[PDB]
RNA sequence: AGUAGAAACAAGGCC
RNA sequence: GGCCUGCU
């Protein structure tokens, strides 16, 4: 007899045992070299899908930009990106008499926001392109830097401390002559109007890892900090648009999304009499991003915000102006080898446009050959369609807006639709007398679709009678069923640190047996193995066992001194008391009374060196990226304890020509740590003001210093040592 | 905590029984013309029944298990196994 | 006056003089901020890669005066060799064990009055009383609750003024709290709180957890109460439903 | 006051549709506008053929998945998983408690009948020798240290030629600048095309076969819990103690333990001897039926140079293990082995005693971090498929206001299809059913691939279909031959994922019934 | 050689 | 041969 799995689903329905056909208990692909391959071949696919439209050079840029907007109809059911002005204007007309007041409000609460924002918020992101290095970093570290330069431009209207006065200052940068940037190998470099204009419209482009449920890798793109400003606020504006829209799934969670898609179900079918019949279409959108063109999100957008104040339309137009000249970086390069002389070259990829053709392969030839003449300046210009999913929330209102046109008040016949859109994906309830209805409903459907410039994935897509769907790897079989197996890689040690990883480990136990149906045994078993796991990873032993590790010895020493040896944390080598009752509760207060009074002081101690507190969001918080996914943050319960310290950093920054940065990493989080010791709502409440530092820092030092004096330690001997030294900084601020 | 008893029955003088509980545990008994007597728990043994009769567990089968040898017909009695639970015990007849 | 005395020594350097004199106030964060350190993308592997190194973790400059540089047989605790990007050393996780085997003592019967929200679920949990399962198909409904049993009906911002001025008392501002119910909190969390030397921002987030109400959407089958919900783990699953009753009624 | 002026304004003349001239005409053009049947003239002028017309999906719609031809497929796994041989001392020490060295040894010498080394069955693509040579060397410095006053907690070994080019050594082509390496004519590109095409063998079916069988052994010594307080709590310890009573002796938790255990040696070592090359034994503790704990010995891993910084970085490795398995007569299972003789072994048997060959399986291989830690986590089969069991229990429950689980496991009166023989679909119990899924999750983790991820997909795609037609819902496409290319496409050269595709056909064969 | 698979590893750089 | 780094 030969043993096959696959033979269970003869007896045991697909989706009641789907999650044995996700394979994530092994390694996910990875991506191991250049993406400026993928980068190219997007650019091509891009581009050669809208073909059909009108080129024209930009008078600023010089680059190549394709409009196919307005184009000639699609006569195939390949992917296009011809779409019309007036459908799409008239989509949201009648999105808008659907939904009255929709575009009013939220463009006045966006108006709100925009006004009342801050510059500090565009520190809340992740990775950004850096113009000023021509690289990813942090955010914060290139928000930094665009202000240095600007200040040092003579732009310096952002020390108003608004994002909207930000946006001006990196406007008017637009219309300079000359700027000046600082490259290290420190040599000031001048930029002209052109080059400058390229730098501030450019992508940069990587290759996406840890990508499950597909043969081939991807690429991604990070704009710069120029363009955040405009794209958060009109971000905002989508957002609260959709949150006003219940056929959008994009702003809410996933048990949202299940309960919104079995209330559209039950509306759909519960309302069809026994003479209509009823289909559920399980659509996937092939080539989403690469066929939305910006100009038609600047429409959209000077549609909204009609009768509204001109300034706040300028804002949250030049975004989709900046998009439909948006430029894109090729990648990190191309590695060649040479095996008769056995060695390896690395050419960057602003190369491709005047390196030979010789040492590429006929496909990277050939795609080489077809990006060329969009190339400008290391960097190939993307005008025709968005990269990657930067305008979310808008394309889930144009998705939302396709839904929605079909009513049946503007169907104008006996078959109808609804359903769920979340962006390159939906759920589709077609509903009409017979099957010639259905056919003739989804065709119209399909039609206004490409009309729009979204396609439909033919051969992703598939249409059964409703009470079966799929949707985001939710499968619907008359009522969501778990699947578990997309939870599978959350349940080992997250990697924050000991009694970070611990909560977090019992947590995401606790949160999968609440939504993801997990059995009882099974979380016993998920507790036992993760427990097992960590102390394998941390070294952590039971104490009494004679597994000799790098930390057994202090250990077993620390098991030896305790008396009550069931409050020792499994961090320092205790047993575990953790069960299905216990996993909302942190693992120091379980042991709470059963520690040792020496133990517990020692190691609940303030005073201890290893716990590291820098800002109110970095309290409990703990970023884990989770599988097939966007990045998600995560509250976890625990006590700051002498386990709580942070991990080493990387440390290879010091054999880079990038290494001043380190310095200055140090002096910044001197002052700061100085500026906190004297303004302890330092991290709590961000400070707002426009004077400096030291005005701020010696004026509470004179009034502190009284103050104290009027009751504490200070004596009149130090009250005036601290006054003539406040004097003695002055004078030295002075000269 | 639910108990089942097996193992008891009709025996010869002199001869061995092993009761088994499925299921801290004891055995206790109870003759006709009595209440409950102690017999072992788990160790520790009456003197009545101490040396001849031993008590073991497996927690793997979540069972108790009490082996009776050198069997008296003052052994006679129905055993009872409990958990610290009463089950509704096994005869045993020695004779 | 120490305070003042390192402010001295800053601006006694150029490089850190010019940086207190140009930054404003409101650039605090971005330059707080500004680092080289990107944010790490998996977590997991580099823990479990890091861990087998020695010297893995990173404490102040003030852990090389406080633990020997190696224990008994030789094995080392910290080495003085700074990190990347801040003062602060790498040192061996042992150090940590080290800690709490011989480190310095204290007080800590004020943790349980700072960490109220979780002694709180730790005594209600104590005294909870459990009941027959049942096993029968459960409707499991989704639904909008609310998580924190302890929320004192306070938003996020309307809280954050009375958590300063609890904690921070003079950077307030303007702001005077004016509904009575955040007197009273602020009356007991000023006298509970007064010599508590855990960390001001600590304390600030855990009475930001406390009294702030959070809501989130989760599948129910009945209870639909606070002290229900944080147990829903516990109560209801596919085909079972675990009666219990938290120590609190 | 945001005023757009100067370049951005020329830049929002050029994002405009292409018959508008300046953002102030077109926003007055949108002001002005409104709906009057626009859509309803494109949607009639626009052709008839772009349509979404729905194909009928019937019983005789669907074929079988076509799987690649070419030479069959070879072994990948990081050890042998049907053929390894086991040493043993049958001493109290649990899975962690030890030192690695001393035990190996100790299982060596509990062997008598070694042999000179001599070559079996050549790499075909190596040095055979080499891998004689590191052999006799690896057994000369396990004496060495036997010969020493206390057994090294970690050994290094020596960096010879022999192991130089079997760990692949100093071969990384040097990094140069494109400036001054232009006229050499052999430069080209790093070789990217798709992998090399390869047929199903029968080999892995029998690997997955025998890898469910029950064994005479415990290969799972579980952790400490709190002890349970609620009935709930004593239900789940019930049916966990269930589970582990199957799965314990399987043949899928002993590959779980020794992946585990050889992935988190080979990732530490790394990690500390970045340098020089390590010996680690091959060691797994089992326990018997009696109930005396015992360890085993497979065979040995040599950890060569691995300055890991990138998660997709390699490190290279080479593995010796004992074997009985002749390798004469699957010889295309082992492409890229060197098998040698090294001793004979007598297993009490019936007939007389048997006095089989035991041969050395000797390979170079490697991995990665990303590889190692995922290698490392093994032990989350076991909970994808007791998870799957469970979810069946309670489903089944769900219908009987009752647990349904010690009937389930005792009664074996219920059977799911897990398996099909040339007389017919053949159901096994609840157990084989725990087992066979335990299976599946160890061999998607030890053959994990994007091939895997591609065909998962693209086959639970077809799946869901199929279960739609079976449940008689009117299933529909608009692209059957697309999905069926997607899916063909991810079949190249994988023994899991070829296996699987023809599961996947078996299935279909069997069901559209 | 080997790992792996649309491009890479099989140490890097600095003296 | 000596020293530096391992997500920059």
């Amino acid at each position: 007899m030969d043993v096959n799995p696959t033979l269970l689903f003869l007896k045991v329905p697909a989706q009641n045992a789907i999650s044995t056909t996700f394979p994530y208990t092994g390694d996910p692909p990875y991506s191991h070299g250049t993406g400026t391959g993928y980068t190219m071949d997007t650019v091509n696919r891009t581009h050669q899908y809208s073909e059909k439209g009108r080129w024209t050079t930009n008078t600023e840029t010089g680059a190549p930009q394709l409009n196919p907007i307005d184009g000639p109809l699609p006569e195939d059911n390949e992917p296009s990106g011809y779409a019309q002005t007036d459908c799409v204007l008239e989509a949201m007309a009648f999105l808008e008499e659907s939904h009255p007041g929709i575009f009013e409000n939220s463009c006045l609460e966006t108006m709100e926001v925009v006004q009342q924002t801050r510059v500090d918020k565009l520190t809340q992101g992740r990775q950004t392109y850096d113009w000023t290095l021509n690289r990813n970093q942090p955010a914060a570290t290139a928000l930094a830097n665009t202000i240095e330069v600007f200040r040092s431009n003579g732009l310096t209207a952002n020390e108003s401390g608004r994002l909207i006065d930000f946006l001006k200052d990196v406007m008017e940068s637009m219309d300079k002559e000359e700027m000046e940037i600082t490259t290290h190998f420190k040599k000031k470099q001048r930029l002209n109007k052109r080059s400058y204009l390229i730098r501030a419209l450019t992508l940069n482009t990587m290759t996406k890892d840890a990508e499950r449920g597909k043969l081939k890798r991807r690429a991604i793109a990070t704009p710069g900090m120029q363009i955040r400003g405009f794209v958060y606020f009109v971000e905002t504006l989508a957002r609260s648009i959709c949150e006003k829209l219940e056929q959008s799934g994009l702003p809410v969670g996933g048990n949202e999304k299940k309960a919104k898609l079995a209330n559209v179900v039950r509306k759909m079918m519960t309302n069809s009499q026994d003479t209509e019949l009823s289909f559920t279409i399980t659509g996937d959108n092939t080539k989403w991003n690469e066929n939305q063109n910006p100009r038609m999100f600047l429409a959209m957008i000077t549609y909204i915000t009609r009768n509204q104040p001109e300034w706040f339309r300028n804002v949250l137009s030049i975004a989709p102006i900046m998009f439909s000249n948006k430029m894109a970086r090729l990648g990190k390069g191309y590695m060649f080898e040479s095996k008769s002389m056995k060695l390896r070259t690395q050419i960057p990829a602003e190369m491709l446009a005047s390196i030979d053709l010789k040492y590429f392969n006929d496909s990277t030839r050939k795609k080489i050959e077809k990006i060329r003449p969009l190339l400008i300046d290391g960097t190939a210009s993307l005008s025709p369609g968005m990269m990657m999913g930067m305008f979310n929330m808008l394309s889930t209102v144009l998705g939302v807006s396709i839904l929605n046109l079909g009513q049946k008040r503007y169907t104008k016949t006996t078959y109808w639709w609804d359903g769920l859109q979340s962006s390159d994906d939906f759920a589709l309830i077609v509903n009409a007398p017979n099957h010639e209805g259905i056919q003739a409903g989804v065709d119209r459907f399909y039609r206004t679709c490409k009309l729009l410039g979204i396609n439909m994935s033919k051969k992703k897509s598939y249409i059964n009678r409703t009470g079966t769907f799929e949707f985001t790897s939710f499968f619907y079989r008359y009522g969501f069923v778990a699947n578990f197996s997309m939870e599978l890689p959350s349940f080992g040690v997250s990697g924050i640190n000991e009694s970070a990883d611990m909560s977090i480990g019992v947590t995401v136990i606790k949160n999968n047996m609440i939504n993801n149906d997990l059995g009882p045994a099974t979380a016993q078993m998920a507790l036992q193995l993760f427990i097992k796991d960590y102390r394998y990873t941390y070294r952590c032993h039971r104490g009494d066992t004679q597994i000799q590790t790098r930390r057994s010895f202090e250990i077993k020493k620390l098991w030896e001194q305790t008396r009550s040896k069931a409050g020792l944390l499994v961090s320092d080598g205790g047993p575990n008391l953790y069960n299905i009752r216990n996993l909302h509760i942190p693992e120091v207060c379980l042991k709470w009374e059963l520690m040792d009074e020496d133990y517990q002081g020692r190691l609940c101690n303030p005073l201890n060196p290893f716990v590291s507190h820098k800002e109110i969001e970095s309290v409990n918080n703990a970023v884990m990226m989770p599988a097939h996914g966007p990045a998600k943050n995560m509250e976890y319960d625990a006590v700051a304890t002498t386990h709580s310290w942070i991990p080493k950093r990387n440390r290879s920054i010091l054999n880079t020509s990038q290494r001043g940065i380190l310095e200055d990493e140090q002096m910044y989080q001197k002052c700061c740590n100085l500026f906190e010791k004297f303004f302890p709502s330092s991290s709590y409440r961000r400070p707002v003001g426009i004077s400096s530092m030291v005005e701020a820092m010696v004026s509470r030092a004179r009034i502190d210093a009284r103050i104290d004096f009027e009751s504490g330690r200070i004596k009149k001997e130090e009250f005036a040592e601290i006054m003539k030294i406040c004097s003695t900084i002055e004078e030295l601020r002075r000269q | 905590v639910q108990l089942q008893e097996s193992g008891g029955g009709l025996v010869q003088a002199g001869a061995s029984l092993r009761l088994s509980c499925a299921a801290f545990m004891g055995w206790f008994r109870q003759a006709p013309g009595q209440e409950r007597e102690f017999v072992a728990a788990i160790t520790y043994y009456a003197d009545s029944a101490k040396g001849r009769f031993t008590i073991s567990r497996d927690s793997a089968k979540n069972t108790v298990y009490l082996q009776m040898n050198s069997l008296k017909p003052e052994d006679t009695a129905v055993y009872y196994c409990a958990a610290t639970y009463w089950g509704q015990g096994t005869q045993v007849t020695v004779s | 006056m120490e305070r003042i005395k390192e402010l001295r020594d800053l601006m006694s350097q150029s490089r850190t003089r010019e940086i207190l004199t140009k930054t404003t106030v409101d650039h605090m964060a971005i330059i707080k901020k500004y680092t080289s350190g990107r944010q790490e993308k998996n977590p997991a592997l580099r823990m479990k890669w890091m861990m087998a190194m020695k010297y893995p973790i990173t404490a102040d400059k003030r852990i090389m005066e406080m633990i020997p540089e190696r224990n008994e047989q030789g094995q080392t605790l910290w080495s003085k060799t700074n990190d990347a990007g801040s003062d602060r050393v790498m040192v061996s996780p042992l150090a940590v064990t080290w800690w709490n085997r011989n480190g310095p003592t204290t007080s800590a019967v004020h943790y349980p009055k700072i960490y109220k929200t979780y002694f709180e679920k730790v005594e209600r949990l104590k005294h909870g009383t459990f009941g027959p399962v049942h096993f029968r198909n459960q409707v499991k409904i989704r639904r909008r609750v609310d998580i924190n049993p302890g929320h004192a009906d306070l938003s996020a911002k309307e809280a954050q003024d009375v958590i300063m001025e609890v904690v921070f008392p003079n950077e307030v501002g303007a702001r005077i709290l004016t509904s009575e119910s955040q007197l009273t909190i602020t009356k007991e969390k000023k006298e509970e709180l007064q010599d508590c030397k855990i960390s001001p921002l600590m304390v600030a987030y855990m009475l930001e957890r406390e009294l702030v109400r959070k809501t989130r959407f989760l599948p129910v089958a009945g209870g639909t109460s606070s002290v229900y919900i944080e147990v829903l783990h516990l109560t209801q699953g596919t085909c079972w439903e675990q009666m219990y009753t938290p120590g609190g009624e | 006051r945001f005023e757009i002026t100067g370049t951005m304004r020329r830049l929002a003349d050029q994002s405009l549709p292409p018959n508008f001239s300046s953002l102030e005409n077109f926003r007055a053009y949108v002001d002005g506008f409104e709906p009057n049947g626009y859509i309803e003239g494109k949607l009639s002028q626009m052709s008839k053929e772009v349509n979404a017309r729905i194909e009928p999906f019937l019983k005789t719609t669907p074929r079988p998945l076509r799987l690649p031809d070419g030479p069959p497929c070879s072994q990948r796994s990081k050890f042998l998983l049907m053929d390894a041989l086991k040493l043993s001392i049958e001493d109290p020490s649990h899975e962690g408690e030890g030192i690695p060295l001393y035990d190996a040894i100790k299982c060596m010498r509990t062997f008598f009948g070694w042999k000179e080394p001599n070559v079996v069955k050549p790499h075909e693509k190596g040095i055979n020798p080499n891998y004689l040579l590191a052999w006799k060397q690896v057994l000369a410095e396990l004496q060495d240290i036997e010969n020493e006053e206390k057994i090294p907690k970690t050994k290094n070994m020596k960096k010879t030629s022999q192991l130089k080019w079997a760990l692949g050594e100093n071969m990384a082509p040097e990094k140069v600048d494109f400036d001054d390496c232009k006229d050499v004519s052999d430069l080209k590109q790093y070789d990217s095309d798709e992998p090399e095409l390869r047929s199903l063998a029968s080999w892995i079916q029998s690997e997955f076969n025998k890898a469910c069988e029950l064994t005479d052994s415990s290969w799972i010594e579980l952790d400490e819990i709190g002890e349970d307080v609620a009935p709930i709590e004593h239900i789940a310890s019930m049916r966990r103690n269930y589970f582990t009573a199957e799965v314990s002796h399987c043949r899928a938790t002993e590959y779980i333990m020794k992946g585990v255990y050889i992935n988190t040696a080979l990732l530490n070592a790394s990690c500390a001897a970045m340098d020089d090359f390590q010996l680690i034994p091959m060691i797994s503790k089992c326990r018997t039926k009696e109930g005396r704990r015992k360890t085993n010995l497979y065979g040995f891993i040599i950890k060569g140079r691995s300055h890991l910084r990138n998660d997709t970085d390699v490190v290279n490795f080479v593995s010796m293990e004992f074997s009985l398995t002749d390798p004469r007569l699957e010889p295309h299972k082992w492409e890229k082995y060197c098998v040698l003789e090294i001793g004979d072994m007598l297993l009490r048997s019936a007939i007389g005693q048997v006095s089989r060959p035991m041969f050395l399986y000797v390979r170079t291989n490697g991995t990665s971090k990303i590889k190692m830690k995922w290698g490392m986590e093994m032990r989350r089969c076991l909970l994808q498929s007791l998870q799957q069991i469970e979810s069946m229990i309670e489903a089944e429950s769900s219908v009987k206001e009752k647990d349904m689980t010690k009937e389930f496991f005792e009664n074996k009166s219920e059977t799911w299809p897990i398996g099909e023989s040339p007389k017919g679909v053949e159901e096994g119990s609840i157990g084989k059913v725990c087992r066979t899924l335990l299976a599946k999750s160890v061999f998607n983790s030890l053959y994990a691939s994007p091939q895997l991820e591609g065909f998962s997909a693209e086959s639970r795609k077809l799946l869901l279909i199929v279960q739609a037609l079976r449940d008689n819902l009117e299933p529909g496409t608009f692209d059957l031959g697309g999905l069926y290319e997607a899916i063909e496409e991810c079949l190249i050269n994988d023994p899991w994922v070829l296996l699987n595709a023809s599961w996947f056909n078996s299935f279909l064969t069997h069901a559209l019934r």
